[PDB]
């Protein structure tokens, strides 16, 4: 729309995107991954 | 399929399971042992195992007669193809039943 | 494990004058190491972590039952030493 | 096995360093333990054997039985950890884990596989493109039977062989040197 | 062996020692009716002994209470050497390792002769490898002029023999070499660290129309699954998968016992001067 | 051997894990609204559940 | 020092020396003693680990 000139930011290289802006060569490579929720339990010498 | 020789007699050797039940043994007439290419002839072998088991059931229930013989080819059956004739034939036991 | 192995880029638009040496420049500080800097200062931290198997040491809330044992036998000890008199004054 | 040589070397040493300096400690003190008692206390202690009625006298030998009683604990307990870990910790393993594996998609000289051929698993490989690969390395060792193939990896001629897991499953039972695997 | 037992249960095992010792020859020993007198050396030695896998010369008590009371500490002696020893097992079952080797960065690779006997570390030359070493590096670059690698399977024989210790290459390529791995021996260090990041990339024609065609494609091919499923056809390998390897235990594993007994053997000093000190006046 | 064996387990492998693959009203995954995550699986027709 | 104490002291040794023994008063067989004390130790170390 004409806001901004650049994106600087985590913006991920993706087909659809890349038909209407032009991405730079990548300054972070990664992908995609789960994050999901994370001593010893010896209860007594018996 | 236990293939085995047969007795000078040739009948089939007596054998029993574990348990002490007879072992139901059927008079093969495969191909010589050693596999038949110099060899050729059809001796009569002794088969037994879990194919010769439910084959006599078979027979028993349905009323059919048999004659046991294993496949001179050796093999299990595949269409092969004849370059010779731009064809294709089975072989094994498929070749044989076709 | 990972999937869908897009990096992060710099938006820009069609035209972008400055497409080319954007790129160029962060190609650059690759090699230079200059994005390593950039990693170390901000992503790599490690305040803390864990291994999946990870053996524990045993701590006292583990050892406090039979520590419980010992303090025990204690008080046992100084009741059955007035027994310990009490059945040697008899005979 | 779980201590190396020169631990071995090095503890044995350190029980005659003890020895000679619980002596010394003991003798030189004012206000006892002889060298041989000293070398059979640190000796007993180290072995766990009732041998020597000895015992360091002085306040400053004591405190070096006391701790020379807890290095010979950790001797004897770190003997038995590693010795389990060893028992514990021997996997060979490194076994095919089925028809996916890199070993068999990319198959080096060295590993060798096959199956019987003209039979089911001939036109299992050939029939599909993607096992277009496999089907080459096995087209050229493919067997004539399976009792050839079981024979084969017995004498190790053969690495693996691809056949039907009734009949495979069958000869692992009865032979104990073969495993089906996947 | 200093991994079970949090210092806190060390130390409450000294002072519930000492809690027993004087309550059992001051309470226990002294009034009863029966009791070489029992008296406060020769109670910590003998509780000590008996944590310690009961092995040194003692006096037991003559008391019947002080009887109990040691033989109730018997049994937590039996515990915790139990319990010792279960968790020392349970450490050296599940111990990962740590890779000598940090990063790029690294004293060896800095300055190699400075150092230990030289580390011998080279790459294959005429690539990006060199030219990211040329200009980052200088220093290291000449010192890997003399171990240089023709290719990368001389390189992976080179390791195995002993020629060389470390090898500097493309990631991709040395993650597969490090996956299809006999033995899984080789590795890469940082488990998977790479430097100088890039990629690998098709190479066009400066000023063309097929470049934007080409970026849009391989694009595609990432929405659309098919690079996960190339990785797994083409890049995985048997090492990947997975560790914990049974070792010896020389004197670098056990120099800390040596140095706790090395230690007693200096403050067995300290109290034997103390002595003649404390002897004079 | 208690010491050793103190493992747990049940940890999602990735999107084939069987949880995920399959909407099961139990588990509750999700994404930020309007990214590259959402844009991703809406694409692939297979990871349409 | 009778056959019957030496049993009983070798057997108490092997079977984590927990018993009242008498040991031999010489030097040879309290050297032989230590050497079945070695024994012993590692006998019952590699009981326990391999249990
Ligand atoms: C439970 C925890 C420990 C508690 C107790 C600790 C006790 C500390 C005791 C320490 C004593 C010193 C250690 C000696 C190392 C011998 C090395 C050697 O050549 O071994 C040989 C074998 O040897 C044996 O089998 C044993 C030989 C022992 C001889 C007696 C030594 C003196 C005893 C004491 C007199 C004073 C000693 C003073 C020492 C200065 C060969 O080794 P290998 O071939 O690699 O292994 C053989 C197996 N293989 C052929 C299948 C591979
Ligand atoms: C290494 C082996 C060699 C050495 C072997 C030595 C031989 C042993 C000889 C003899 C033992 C004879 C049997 C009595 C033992 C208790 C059994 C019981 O039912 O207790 C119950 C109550 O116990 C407790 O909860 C308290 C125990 C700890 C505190 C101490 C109080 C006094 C208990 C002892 C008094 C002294 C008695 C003295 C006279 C005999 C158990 O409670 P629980 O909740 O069911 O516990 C389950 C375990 N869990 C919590 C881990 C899941
Ligand atoms: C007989 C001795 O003299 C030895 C035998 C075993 C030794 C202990 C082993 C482990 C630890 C844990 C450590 O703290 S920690 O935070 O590193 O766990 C502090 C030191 C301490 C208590 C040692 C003290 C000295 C010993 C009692
Ligand atoms: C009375 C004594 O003489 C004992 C009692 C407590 C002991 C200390 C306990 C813990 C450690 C840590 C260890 O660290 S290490 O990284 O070198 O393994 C080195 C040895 C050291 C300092 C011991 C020295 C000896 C003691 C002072």
């Amino acid at each position: 729309s004409g806001q901004a000139d650049m994106i600087v930011a985590p913006l991920t290289i993706n087909n659809e995107r890349a038909q209407y802006i032009e991405f730079s060569k990548p300054f972070k490579y990664q992908g995609l991954t789960i994050l999901v929720k994370k001593r010893s339990t010896l209860d007594s010498f018996m | 399929v236990y293939v085995k020789p047969t007795l000078s007699d040739g009948t089939c050797k007596e054998e029993f399971t574990v348990n002490g039940d007879p072992v139901k043994k059927v008079i093969c007439t495969g191909p010589n042992d050693t596999s038949p290419g110099s060899p050729r002839h059809t001796v009569p072998q002794c088969c037994y195992g879990f194919c010769i088991d439910l084959l006599i059931k078979l027979a028993r229930t349905m009323n059919f007669t048999y004659e046991v013989h294993l496949v001179a080819d050796g093999k299990f059956g595949t269409q092969e193809r004849v370059n010779n004739s731009n064809k294709k034939e089975w072989n094994g036991m498929m070749g044989e039943l076709l | 494990e990972l999937f869908f192995r897009s990096g992060f880029g710099i938006g820009m638009r069609k035209d972008s004058p400055w497409k080319q040496n954007v790129s160029l420049s962060i190609l650059k500080s690759h090699e230079n190491g200059f994005m390593e800097d950039l990693d170390k200062t901000w992503v790599r931290y490690q305040e803390c972590d864990s291994r999946s198997n990870a053996p524990a040491t045993l701590t006292f809330e583990n050892m406090a039952g039979v520590f419980m044992l010992v303090a025990g036998g204690i008080v046992a000890g100084i009741f059955l030493i007035f027994i310990e008199i009490a059945y040697k004054r008899h005979k | 096995q779980p201590f190396q040589s020169t631990l071995w070397l090095l503890v044995g040493l350190s029980v005659h360093v003890v020895a000679v300096m619980l002596y010394l400690l003991d003798r030189f003190s004012p206000f006892a333990l002889t060298l041989s008692s000293a070398m059979w206390f640190s000796w007993g202690v180290l072995l766990n054997s009732g041998i020597g009625e000895g015992a360091p006298r002085s306040f400053s030998a004591r405190i070096l039985g006391m701790v020379w009683a807890g290095f010979a604990m950790i001797i004897v307990a770190s003997y038995t950890a590693n010795l389990a870990a060893f028992l514990v910790l021997d996997r060979p393993e490194e076994r095919i884990t089925g028809i996916n594996d890199p070993r068999l998609r990319n198959p080096s000289d060295k590993f060798i596989y096959a199956t019987v051929k003209q039979s089911s698993v001939d036109i299992y490989f050939r029939r599909q493109v993607e096992l277009s690969t496999m089907y080459r390395h096995m087209e050229k060792h493919n067997y004539e039977s399976a009792a050839e193939a079981i024979q084969a990896v017995r004498d190790n001629k053969l690495h693996a062989f691809i056949w039907d897991s009734a009949v495979l499953e069958f000869e692992a039972s009865q032979k104990c040197d073969l495993v089906t695997t996947g | 062996f200093l991994e079970p037992f949090s210092a806190d249960v060390w130390v409450m095992m000294f002072v519930m020692l000492l809690i027993v010792s004087a309550v059992a020859v001051f309470v226990f020993e002294y009034f009863s009716p029966v009791g070489p007198s029992f008296t406060i050396g020769k109670a910590i030695w003998l509780l000590w002994g008996l944590v310690f896998n009961n092995s040194v010369p003692v006096q037991n008590p003559k008391g019947t209470t002080s009887k109990i009371m040691v033989s109730v500490w018997a049994f937590f002696a039996v515990i915790f050497l139990a319990s010792y020893t279960a968790n020392l097992a349970a450490f050296m079952i599940q111990e990962e390792y740590v890779d000598q080797v940090s990063g790029l960065s690294d004293k060896k690779f800095q300055r190699p002769n400075d150092f230990s006997p030289p580390f011998r570390f080279g790459t294959v030359p005429n690539g990006s490898t060199e030219r990211n070493i040329r200009n980052n590096y200088a220093e290291m670059h000449a010192y890997m002029g003399k171990f240089n690698q023709r290719g990368v399977d001389d390189a992976l024989l080179s390791l195995k023999t002993g020629k060389l210790d470390a090898f500097i290459y493309d990631a991709a390529v040395l993650n597969y070499m490090a996956g299809r791995d006999e033995g899984c021996k080789l590795v890469t260090i940082g488990s998977g660290k790479v430097f100088a990041s890039t990629g690998y990339g098709i190479a066009i024609q400066k000023d063309s129309g097929w470049k934007r065609q080409v970026d849009l494609a391989i694009l595609q091919l990432f929405g659309d699954g098919e690079m996960e499923e190339l990785e797994a056809l083409w890049l995985t390998g048997i090492c990947h998968n997975e560790e914990v390897m049974s070792s010896q235990l020389d004197i670098d594993n056990m120099a800390g016992v040596f140095y706790m007994l090395g230690a007693a053997m200096a403050l067995s000093l300290i109290t034997f001067i103390s002595e003649h000190l404390f002897y004079w006046q």
